[PDB]
RNA sequence: CCCCACUAUGCUUAGCCCUAAACCUCAACAGUUAAUCAACAAAACUGCUCGCCAGAACACUACGAGCCACAGCUUAAAACUCAAAGGACCUGGCGGUGCUUCAUAUCCCUCUAGAGGAGCCUGUUCUGUAAUCGAUAAACCCCGAUCAACCUCACCACCUCUUGCUCAGCCUAUAUACCGCCAUCUUCAGCAAACCCUGAUGAAGGCUACAAAGUAAGCGCAAGUACCCACGUAAAGACGUUAGGUCAAGGUGUAGCCCAUGAGGUGGCAAGAAAUGGGCUACAUUUUCUACCCCAGAAAAACGAUAGCCCUUAUGAAACUUAAGGGUCGAAGGUGGAUUUAGC
């Protein structure tokens, strides 16, 4: 949502251009668009600090994973 | 891409070679400066626009040819900028966490420096964070960041000279419309000043123009304390009088003090006023008087 | 104007400069750690910071100067000068000692004097001609104006400027003259005008 | 408005060279004169005699090379000899070109009594300092 | 205009008596606005009320400000009176011309003391 | 909605008002 | 309309009349909220029934019929005529229509010097001539002309020439065919292609900075440059506006003349009844004359023509018409109405 609590214009845009979506929706959102929508709360800190976190750790591990696939192929 | 920069780079070498070869000059010490005077010996243009004149000299792309930017805030379009306010709101977080001649650069200033194009309200949004930063009584790190954004905003004197008859002396010059004058004031005197061989009562009958005469002189309280020969030409009564007042001005600042050095300047007595004639343009009478307005 | 606006106007004033550290105010020395920063205009030809230097006299030259003639109008001013100077001594030397010590002997007390009795307190402007107070600046221009008009009507013949001049100012002086009296006809107007004075 | 020796924009797509781009009151700042001789100088003569050679000269080189001039040409006075120099595009054979250079020159050179030069810079099309 | 001029009195005497009361609002009558005049636009489009104003300029001020907040709701509360059927929008302007009057009276108490032009063309194509 | 259909109902009313008063 | 008086009438009783924008302008009943909906209005529908509608206008009409109704109500046509009538929106503007801010030589007042009074100079209009043209409120009027005695000259009169200085010519018509060069708002800052989004993908719309769909190349402003700075003055000043000016700078479209609307020679206008614009000189004493180039002496009813007349000189082949000088004359004029110009 933005700031007068209407939806992201970003997720039309991505919807418009095929670009999935990943998205933090609360009980006033709408998931409708958004390709991945997690239902939770996106207003308290502790809930924003645990999403930055997750994916944080989800791209890190991710790519640490895509390195050592490719170095063990090499080494193949 | 950066291939045709590089390739550019190569071709300015190989050039910049080919030139010190041509002057004569030494190929490694063939500097940029001595590359200008070439260039400007070799293709003399006096257009004056420099900017058009020619020119031999050494924007980027934001994303590699994997299609992945380099900048975290690129798809915010103003990276630069937003990269600085990040930055400076880490910096306030951090201040906030543990506890004159200067001004801020204008607009253009921002925009040069972040090499981007930023709105009005963004620059006062990054100036009121910029003061906000100051008033947080930031430490010396983060008044080094201020004093990359500030930009900074006395009048030199002339040396005691000696002559021939061993009198100390000094001399300084000014101009007042279409006038020149050359001044020489002895550090001691009787009050006489010659104008062109001539005193200052017989050249310039008008009592205006003696009064204008006696204002430096006057304003430090040194009316016959010094001795002054003036060489004046151009210009009429008045006009001689004002460059002749000037150039006494600026000469007697060698022998009084610093602080009324800097009231003379105060008082006008050194500024050399720029109210010079007016060209007459076309269609109208005069500099401003139009032609009469027919109807 | 070739001047640009950060240049400040100069203050030619000794006295200003000759001021002790001490006796200046937090503001004064503001201002003067300020004014150290700043560009100064070049002193104009016309104010000196001579102690005979009078600005009140200097204007009225100026308004009297035709066609750029200073130099005519500043010997037609300290003629006048002269003038009122030796019939004011001319005065007291044929008056007794009773009436010389009122008699008035200093030409500029008189010209400042004479200037202020003619200085109108209220005029006249379209709104109606209705009645208005006048600010001290226009108060003193209309003084001047009126005095240097007066001098100038044709109703005197072959009489010189400096002579009707001081003949005009030693009558302003003692409250007489064409110059008070216009200033009372104006008040005067005024006061009949007060009924449409409320637009 | 001023029409004089300006190139109007419309639409963004008339592409012009870097002289037709620059107005009259560039000629000081950005543009040299296309023409380089004493005559206009101080205390100089036949001022107009040389005005009248450089327009006839334009003139017969633009009628000379149809269509092939890129742009306005180059004349430079050096004590008695000529020097035109012209760029000119890459349309036409090399063969008619150095027949046209040797005609225009003795031509030139005997009309004007003067030993007239021509100098080719060939470009392989008009260039287009911007858009209009 | 007769009609303008009796529209005017009335609307006039109607602003009077409203603003004798504390019935548009207590603030408005603690005010206790004067007006001098009241005069209506040539075409009816609005109706100027020239209030006149105190020597306190901020007081001035807050009396035009509450004015201009009220204005509407005097304008229906004279349709609801019926004092006209049509009343077009009230404008309060401010009236300084008392100020001019005064200041004069403190200044003066230190003062000291058709057919004949026509008949040219006619008597002209008579003689040519 | 304009009036224009009731405008010429009203006129017409009037004339035929009219025409009976006449007659 | 306003003020006063007053009646039918509004009231009661007993009958009639049966009309309303009698409108929640959305018929009664039952049901649904599931995938919305031309627009607007009161969100969209389904089932069922009754009443009603079938272009506008003729027509809340005529006729017929009914009614306590008698200038009435209800029902309700036709002929002639038309290519529309109509419903809801979109973009719209101009309004001698106010209020609040404003204008910085600017709208008024205030400041200075002027114009509007006189002469003269000059342009225009009119008069006149046989005797140019163009310019015509701002944006014409010492304008094309940084210039007309002959030439210039394109005008007029008279005479002369015919493949003509020109692989002719035309200053013949058209600036309402144009190029070219400009006026004007402009003492303006907007013009904008190319995209993107919204309205259901309708005519359209795209504003929020604690930001909510706009981005914009380019043009102009700006910037830069010239002159003495960074200031100022120039220069610059887009797209549009006045079918704005110039076919007489030149070129050119169209149309016309070709023993003449072309070419050449000689001679000639151009004045004043008059009005008008602009400029110069003044109406003086802050002046006039002289010296001087600013410490003087005289003049002061004289001040005031560059006009008129005469003469000389300069230029030229030609001066009556040009200019300069001299002599002579000493006039109008006595600071000028409404109005109006310019200057920071
Ligand atoms: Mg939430
Ligand atoms: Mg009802
Ligand atoms: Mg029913
Ligand atoms: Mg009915
Ligand atoms: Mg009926
Ligand atoms: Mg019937
Ligand atoms: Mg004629």
């Amino acid at each position: 949502l933005n700031n007068i609590f209407e939806p992201h214009v970003a997720v039309r845009d991505a919807a418009k251009m095929n670009i999935p979506t990943v998205g933090i929706v609360d009980t006033n959102c709408n998931p409708c668009l958004i390709t991945y929508p997690v239902p939770g709360n996106d207003d308290s800190p502790l809930a924003v600090h645990l999403y930055c976190r997750l994916f944080q750790t989800a791209i890190t591990r991710a790519k640490e994973k895509r390195q050592q696939v490719e170095a063990l192929y090499r080494l193949q | 891409t950066e291939d045709f920069i590089k390739k550019q780079i190569e071709e300015f070498n190989i050039g910049k070679r080919h030139l010190a070869n041509m002057m004569g000059e030494d190929p490694e010490t063939f500097t940029q400066e001595d590359i200008d005077r070439a260039i400007a010996y070799l293709f003399p243009s006096g257009l004056f626009e420099k900017r058009a004149r020619p020119v031999m000299k050494h924007r980027a792309i934001q994303w590699g040819e994997d299609g992945r930017p380099f900048h975290y805030l690129f798809y915010t379009g103003k990276q630069s900028y937003y990269s600085l306010m990040h930055d400076v709101y880490g910096m306030l977080l951090n201040l906030e966490k543990h506890q004159i001649g200067s001004r801020w650069l204008i607009k253009e200033e921002l925009e040069e420096m972040l090499v981007e194009k930023l709105s009005d309200l963004d620059y006062m949004q990054f100036i009121r964070l910029l003061e906000k930063l100051l008033t947080s009584q930031c430490g010396a790190a983060e008044e080094e960041f201020v004093q990359r954004f500030r930009r900074s905003v006395k009048q030199l004197i002339e040396p005691v000279q000696y002559d021939e008859q061993g009198m100390a002396f000094s001399k300084s010059e000014g101009k007042r419309k279409t006038a020149k004058a050359e001044a020489i004031v002895y550090k001691h005197g009787s009050g006489r000043i010659k104008v062109n061989g001539i005193d200052y009562q017989l050249y310039f009958p008008i009592t205006q123009d003696r009064e204008q005469l006696m204002f430096p002189f006057h304003f430090v309280d040194r009316l016959g304390k010094h001795d002054v020969t003036c060489t004046v030409s151009g210009g009429g009564r008045s006009a001689q009088a004002g460059a002749i007042r000037l150039a006494m001005a600026k000469a007697l600042c060698s022998f009084v003090t610093e602080d009324e050095v800097e009231w003379m300047r105060q008082a006008g007595l050194l500024t050399t006023d720029p109210r010079v004639r007016e060209r007459k343009k076309p269609g109208q009478e005069g500099a401003r008087r139009k032609f009469t307005w027919k109807k | 104007s070739r001047y640009s606006p950060e240049f400040k106007d100069p203050l030619i004033d000794k006295e200003y400069y000759r001021k002790p550290v001490e006796e200046l105010t937090e503001e004064e020395k503001y201002v003067r750690e300020l004014k150290k920063t700043q560009l100064i205009k070049a002193a104009p030809a016309g104010k000196t910071s001579s102690v005979f230097e009078d600005p009140v006299i200097s204007k009225f030259t100026n308004m009297m100067m035709i066609g750029g003639n200073k130099v005519l109008a500043r010997s037609l001013m300290i003629q006048t000068l002269e003038a009122v100077k030796r019939k004011q001594f001319e005065k007291y030397h044929a008056a007794s000692a009773e009436e010389q010590a009122t008699i008035e002997r200093n030409p500029y007390t008189i010209f400042h004097q004479a200037l202020k009795n003619c200085e109108p307190m209220i005029g006249l402007v379209p709104i109606y001609q209705v009645p208005v107070p006048l600010p001290d600046r226009r108060r003193r221009f209309l003084a001047m104006k009126w005095m240097i008009t007066e001098c100038r009507d044709k109703k005197h013949q072959r009489t010189l400027m400096p002579e009707k001049l001081s003949h005009k100012l030693l009558e302003a002086f003692h409250n007489q003259g064409p110059v008070i009296k216009r200033k009372h006809d104006l008040h005067k107007m005024a006061e009949a005008n007060r009924a449409l004075a409320h637009y | 408005k001023n029409r004089a020796a300006r190139v109007r924009v419309s639409k963004g797509d008339k592409p012009v060279t870097y002289e037709e781009a620059h107005a009259p009151h560039y000629i000081a700042h950005r543009k040299g004169w296309l023409s380089l001789h004493t005559g206009n100088l101080d205390g100089e003569d036949h001022a107009a005699e040389r005005t009248v050679e450089d327009v006839f000269l334009r003139k017969f080189m633009w009628g000379t090379f149809p269509g092939c001039l890129a742009d306005q040409l180059v004349l430079k006075r050096r004590g008695n000899q000529l020097e035109i120099c012209a760029v000119v595009l890459r349309q036409l054979s090399p063969h008619k070109y150095y027949f046209l250079v040797g005609y225009s020159e003795t031509l030139l050179s005997y009309f004007y009594k003067c030993p007239v030069r021509l100098h080719l810079q060939t470009v392989p099309s008009k260039v287009v300092y911007k858009y209009l | 205009h007769a009609r303008l001029r009796a529209l005017n009195g009335l609307l006039y005497k109607a602003l009077t008596d409203l603003l004798c009361t504390p019935e548009v609002s207590q603030e408005l009558y603690d005010l206790n606005v004067e007006l001098s005049k009241v005069s209506l636009t040539p075409d009816f489009s609005a109706c100027r009320a020239y209030w006149k104003t105190t020597l306190s300029a901020e007081q001035n001020a807050h009396m035009e400000a509450v004015l201009q907040r009220s204005a509407a709701h005097m304008r229906h509360l004279l349709m609801s009176q019926q004092t006209l059927r049509n009343v077009p929008p009230i404008v309060f302007v401010q009236d300084k011309g008392n100020a001019a009057l005064a200041e004069l009276d403190q200044l003066l108490a230190v003062a000291d003391f058709d057919h004949e032009a026509l008949n040219k063309q006619i008597m002209e194509y008579k003689r040519r | 909605k304009n009036v224009l259909k009731i405008r010429r109902r009203k006129m017409n009313h009037h004339k035929y008002r009219k025409l009976v008063k006449k007659t």
